[PDB]
């Protein structure tokens, strides 16, 4: 079949959890 | 102060916040009440507009002006001697001297019955529209600007919306050059630092300056040559 919309921001919210994590090990 | 107060208005700060793409958002309305908590966080007496008025005591008290925010002193109007504070516990009210006074809202609570008395205030200098009016001093627009981008990025640091580097640097941008705007309006000018010179150094020393208005409080000591 076909749906994905779910595949989708579940995919959209592990790529937050990298870039989220990564702006956390940067320091000044 | 060095520099005098060109005043400019309060839109003059949305010409600078809204070149930053994340502040966007912002309006008079918010920069309105951030400019009050920025004006009155760093007590700056020389953002303040210094006026007079002769108000009249009709029993140990009196009516105050609507736009007061800090009294510098009250004095007599007929005598012109100033009034401390008040220390009385028991100022009005009866059993069965130096004159004082006190103030909460809009209220002066006085020691004397019927006098008038002056008041040298300060006040929020105005526009043709009710609104505050701001210097146009590029180091208080500089620091007004990461005044308000550090109270924006921090509502977007809460929503998870800013990364913790973004807000840490804005944390130091901010405090270096409100530490510096400090300096720019308290720092005496050449011609204040002769007021200071000519009371600092005293051969004689005057105590009693609170009594005039502090009008003397600059004035070269001379002594006569023998």
């Amino acid at each position: 079949f076909g749906s994905g919309a779910i595949g989708y921001e579940f995919d959209n919210r592990y790529l937050n959890n990298q870039e989220m994590s990564a702006v956390a090990k940067q320091r000044l | 102060m060095v520099n005098n107060i060109n005043w400019v208005k309060l839109p003059v700060i949305l010409d600078r916040l809204l070149r930053h793409p994340l502040l966007t958002d912002l309006n008079l309305e918010t920069a309105i009440q951030y400019t009050l908590d920025f004006i009155s966080a760093m007590g700056l007496p020389n953002v303040y507009v210094d006026k007079i008025e002769t108000i009249d005591i009709k029993e140990y008290r009196g009516e105050l002006p609507c736009d007061l925010i800090s009294i510098n002193q009250v004095r007599l109007h007929k005598n012109g001697i100033a009034l401390r504070a008040m220390t009385d516990n028991f100022n009005a009210y009866p059993t069965h001297g130096e004159p004082s006074f006190k103030t909460q809202g809009r209220v002066i609570f006085t020691s004397i019955k019927h006098e008038k008395v002056d008041i040298s205030y300060k006040a929020i200098m105005l526009d043709d529209e009710g609104l505050p009016l701001i210097p146009d001093n590029p180091i208080f627009l500089k620091t007004l600007e990461l005044y308000i981008k550090k109270e924006w990025f921090t509502i977007l640091f809460d929503m998870g919306k800013i990364s913790p580097a973004v807000l840490n640097n804005t944390q130091q941008e901010y405090a270096f050059k409100a530490g510096q705007c400090n300096n720019e309006f308290v720092i005496p000018s050449v011609s204040e630092m002769e007021a200071i010179t000519n009371m600092w150094n005293q051969l004689i020393p005057r105590v009693t300056e609170f009594r005039r208005g502090f009008k003397n409080l600059g004035d070269k000591e001379y002594i006569r040559v023998h």
